């Protein structure tokens, strides 16, 4: 055996690094959507003007 | 008797509060911080750990604690051991075991309880759940403290610490790839350990086991790494190749890789000092000058005086080769001064360029700069004096006389004058017009700058490169705001 | 061990056809004798130093026959025995000589950078008083000076050591670089200097260089053409690459937006 | 790592153990005239100073004799 | 053993390979110590590998396959690790074997995706030894199936009869078909 713990184990660790890339895409979506909320709140503010 | 007998117990418990509060704040703060989501929150305690190591590098802790004050050695973590749940009685034991040793006295020793440090890691390191981060965060901080004072037959004890470290986690690892914050931290922890016992390695033995195993452990580090810990592991290999390796067919121009983000806020200075030290043997004039001077101007965080004196020494040593030697002007520290005192007379004697006198001046009082080893660049300098002098002649007037300037250059002969001057012309760093009309050798020596002489092609690459560096600096002012608004 | 080998070792044979048979025979015997250094039982150092010696003199005939791949072959095989973990191996009296031939090969093959980086291992403070220990570093330092008169006047300073012909081979392999650099002809040079700087009156340089350089021969003078004659650009192409750079400036300045 | 600075500081302790306060006081004989002065100018003034320390230090008193002879 | 030995380059650049065979055998011992030293002999290894002169194409293809992924991309190492012909290699926990079977499986199912959407026409040729070495360790995983990767890897390979032999010796058949369709409906 020694595949699910070693081969699929390093495949799962590579999946964890893929989860790190999805954490970079994740927090990029977070701060980009918060800045999007800032611009939306400012343009909505002059819309209230 | 009354002075030290009455004033004896005030000193010892001075670091106790900051060491216990420090290990509880970084231990309970790190484990209690990344305990919920260790994989999500990363690199928050890296700068804290390295700042605590650099903060504890100058500790004067052990000065008199050898006489019945070694009670800090037998104690250890003892945090929630033997059981993961129901830790209330152990919360009481936290005060119990700390209070038992403080009633009347305590049975203590120094070299007795050293080997049986693996009693707990056999069954449960700390809690049987966070074993990796609590095993390395438990063992790795307190081991260099007991392993201090490398001399006095501690080398064997340091070997015991080695086989204990590898045998518990890093024979290969505890689990093949931790792949968490204690993995990315474990890179620089095991690396820092390798620098800790690197003095033991270079002391009497040499490279035939561990740094050779560091290639298999180096590429076992997965290729998907950011190459921070992998590059720090490469630093000890390159330093092992610094003193005497001398093969240049592989690491020189083959070690050069994709070069991922390897900064560490120190690794540019020391790593670039390493690759510039190895790239300083072929007399690099353009690259190592600017990049090694930049590396000199880098790393101001902890100390820019005690360590930069060597990159400064090599820096000026390779700067005087080009004929123009800039001395210490803008830096005021009483370390580079004393380091440069023996070298000052000759580094000032380079520009004047007297062969016979300064040749005796070098070996006259030369002890350390010529006792540094193999006298390579100074034995190149002994005949480079005339090349820097004839380069000063290139910075001088055009017409070359047969008596005035030839007698001035300590070289009075027609053949070797034009022959060696021509050897300075074939270099390509100067500009001359070789013409023979009546026997005199002329030269146009046009050193006019590109002002009103093809300017667009001149500073075109200056505009492109400067806009590239300033524009990646614009990226360096766009991305950190994203790293700011990421959490909110 | 297996046989004497001392009969034909010291025998300087002018004919190399027999030394090829003895050479291949030593390859067939040493084929199974673990060419790579073996620290097992520490007693094999005798056959390893004897094999090292017969490969040293075999490299002596390999450079006597003027075989470039074979010389770097046997030097690359003896470097395995020179760089070893155990320092108990006694230094051979011809070791520094063969290293001197290695420096001769590095300077001959225009690999002088490997000499500049190689100057670190040789100052081991072994002898340091023999003229042959300091001969390659002084000759290469004179090469850094470039003065050929000191080498020609110092040709008769070498002792009865039989590598003077190899030094002449070095001059034969650097005369193209010295003569090529002195004949750069940025603006012009007169023959009256080439009479002294160049070699003897034998017209080998003016014949071989007339078919190698392929220049014009004037009235007892060497003319230099194609010197700073290049016409500047029309400024059209650099304007197009400047437009592409502006495209990259709108790209990098406004990409995420 | 910052742990490699220890042997370099030990070399500084050996350099300080060679001469005990000898270069601090002997060099302080000139540092007392160099203290608080901009060290950027001391490279040029020390360059020409050490350059003329061998011969023709002043040379201004000799021009009055060199006018009629040259 | 050796670190900066250059004699193996001259032995690799030499004829009569009866001395090249044991030199390469000893090269496989220090290749993990120093992989970059072979970069000068890589070209000659390719020269002696492309032609059919040398009798053992796996001695060259294994060295090239273990130096290419140490030097550059995994593709060029994979072309010779899969192009090594018949290779007798038992299962090992080494980094090399797990990386060549890792990229071998990743590129195997990658080609299975590139060829899964084109059932007929312009079918790309797939070597049989790829099926042998993928189905060998695959069957090794299918000794007990570990009740987790059978339908998973059986679905990633996009093969027709890869999963019919998995459900032959399996416990809780309704759990294997319910877990099977559960995995199929979430992809």
């Amino acid at each position: 055996l020694e595949e699910g713990k070693a081969g699929s184990g390093l495949r799962q660790y590579y999946l964890s690094k893929i989860e790190e890339l999805q954490l970079i895409v994740n927090d990029k979506s977070q701060n980009l959507r918060r800045l999007q909320a800032q611009r939306n709140e400012l343009n909505a503010k002059v819309r209230l003007l | 008797p009354p002075g030290g007998g009455e004033q004896e117990p005030p000193p010892p418990p001075a670091p106790q509060d900051v060491e216990m509060k420090e290990e509880a704040a970084t231990g309970g703060g790190s484990t209690g911080e990344a305990d919920g989501k260790t994989a999500a929150a990363a690199a928050e305690h890296s700068q804290r750990e390295l700042d605590t190591v650099t903060l504890e590098d100058i500790k004067e802790h052990v000065k008199q604690l050898e006489k019945a004050v070694s009670g800090k050695e037998p104690r250890f973590v003892l945090r929630a051991l033997r059981m993961l749940p129901s830790t209330s009685r152990r919360l009481n034991h936290y005060v119990l075991y700390k209070a038992v040793q403080g009633f009347f006295t305590s049975n203590n020793a120094t070299r007795d309880f050293l080997l049986p440090f693996l009693e707990e890691p056999m069954d449960t390191e700390a809690d049987l759940q966070f074993r990796p981060r609590t095993g390395k965060a438990a063992s790795t901080p307190l081991l260099p403290e007991v392993e201090a004072y490398l001399q006095l037959l501690v080398v064997i004890f340091m070997m015991n610490s080695k086989r204990y470290k590898e045998a518990q986690k890093i024979s290969d690892d505890l689990m093949q790839k931790i792949s968490t914050q204690n993995r990315r931290a474990l890179d620089l922890v095991a690396a820092k350990c390798y620098y800790y016992h690197a003095r033991v390695y270079e002391f009497l033995d040499k490279l035939d086991v561990v740094r050779s195993f560091l290639h298999a452990r180096l590429r076992t580090a997965t290729l998907r790494h950011d190459a921070d810990g992998q590059a720090t592991l490469l630093n000890l290999l390159l330093r092992n190749y610094l003193h005497y390796s001398l093969y240049d067919q592989a690491e020189k121009l083959v070690s050069k890789s994709v070069f991922p983000e390897q900064a560490n806020n120190n690794e540019w200075a020391r790593y670039l000092y390493y690759t510039g030290r190895i790239k300083a043997i072929q007399l690099e004039y353009s690259e190592a000058r600017r990049t090694m001077t930049n590396a000199l101007r880098k790393a101001p965080q902890h100390t820019a005086v005690g360590f930069k004196q060597t990159v400064h020494k090599l820096l000026i040593v390779v700067e005087l080769l080009l004929g123009e030697i800039p001395d210490r002007l803008q830096f005021r520290q009483p370390s580079l001064k004393r380091s440069l005192m023996p070298y000052f007379l000759l580094t000032q004697a380079v520009r004047t360029g007297n062969l016979a006198k300064f040749n005796q001046v070098l070996d006259q009082f030369g002890e350390k700069f010529q006792a540094d080893g193999t006298y390579t660049l100074i034995i190149r300098l002994r005949h480079n004096v005339i090349k820097t002098g004839v380069r000063m002649i290139s910075l001088s007037y055009s017409r070359i006389s047969l008596a005035d300037i030839a007698q001035k250059l300590q070289l009075d002969s027609p053949e070797d004058a034009e022959f060696i001057v021509a050897k300075a012309i074939r270099d390509g760093v100067i500009e001359a017009s070789i013409n023979h009309e009546k026997g005199y050798v002329q030269s146009k020596e046009m050193i006019d700058i590109y002002s009103t002489r093809e300017p667009q092609l001149a500073f075109h690459q200056r505009i492109s490169f400067c806009l590239d560096i300033h524009n990646m600096s614009v990226k360096a002012m766009r991305f950190p705001p994203k790293s700011y608004n990421k959490d909110l | 061990m297996y046989e004497q080998l001392k009969g034909e070792w010291n025998r300087k044979s002018p004919n190399l056809s027999k030394c090829g048979e003895e050479l291949g025979r030593l390859k067939l015997v040493l084929l199974e004798l673990n060419f790579l250094p073996t620290t097992g039982t520490k007693l094999t150092k005798q056959q390893l130093i004897l094999a090292r010696d017969i490969l040293e003199i075999g490299a002596q005939w390999s450079i006597l026959r003027k075989d470039i791949p074979s010389f770097e072959r046997y030097m690359a095989q003896l470097k395995c025995y020179y760089f070893d973990y155990k320092e108990q191996l006694p230094e051979s009296a011809y070791m520094h000589q063969l290293l001197g031939l290695n420096l001769l090969f590095l300077l001959s093959q225009n690999r002088v950078a490997e000499f500049h980086t190689e100057l670190e291992r040789l100052p081991a403070k072994d002898i340091q008083t023999n003229v042959y220990i300091k001969h390659p570093v002084s000759l290469e330092q004179y090469l850094m000076e470039g003065s050929y008169n000191k080498v020609f006047l110092a040709k008769g300073n070498i002792p009865a050591e039989s590598y003077t012909f190899f030094i002449d081979i070095l001059l034969d392999t650097i005369r193209d670089e010295i003569a090529g650099c002195i004949e750069k002809a940025y603006e012009k040079i007169l023959f009256t200097e080439a009479t002294r700087i160049l070699f003897f009156n034998t017209p080998k340089k003016m014949t071989d260089y007339a078919k190698k350089r392929g220049w014009v021969l004037g009235p007892n003078n060497y003319y230099s053409f194609a010197s700073q004659q290049q016409k500047p650009e029309d400024t059209t192409i650099p304007s197009t690459e400047l437009a592409k750079q502006v495209i990259e400036y709108a790209r990098q300045l406004e990409m995420i937006v | 790592m910052s742990e490699k600075k220890q042997p370099v500081d030990l070399g500084l302790l050996e350099e300080d153990d060679e001469f005990e306060e000898f270069p601090a006081e002997d060099w302080a004989g000139l540092d007392e005239d160099e203290d608080a002065h901009v060290w950027e100018d001391n490279w040029d003034d020390d360059n020409v100073e050490d350059d003329f320390s061998n011969q023709l230090r002043a040379e201004l008193e000799k021009h009055g004799y060199k006018m009629e002879t040259s | 053993m050796i670190t900066s030995a250059a004699g193996i380059i001259s032995l690799l650049d030499e004829d009569e390979p009866q001395l090249k065979e044991f030199a390469l055998h000893k090269l496989n011992a220090v290749v993990n110590d120093f992989w970059a030293e072979i970069s000068e002999s890589v070209d000659k290894i390719e020269v002696l590998y492309e032609d059919e002169g040398f009798r053992s194409r796996q001695f060259a293809a294994l060295v090239a396959s273990k130096v290419f992924y140490h030097l550059g991309a995994f593709e060029e190492s994979l072309n010779y690790a899969l192009g090594a012909g018949d290779l007798f290699n038992v299962n090992d926990n080494s980094e090399y074997v797990e990386t060549i079977i890792a990229k071998c499986i990743d590129h195997y199912t990658k080609q299975c995706v590139e060829n899964a959407d084109l059932p007929e026409g312009e079918k790309k040729p797939i070597d049989q030894r790829l099926e042998g070495i993928v189905n060998k360790m695959f069957q090794r995983c299918l000794d007990d199936h570990k009740y987790k990767q059978a339908i998973g890897i059986a679905l990633e390979t996009r093969r027709l009869d890869v999963f019919e032999k998995t459900i032959l010796e399996s416990n809780d058949v309704p759990g294997m078909l319910a877990y099977s369709l559960k995995l199929c409906m979430s992809l």
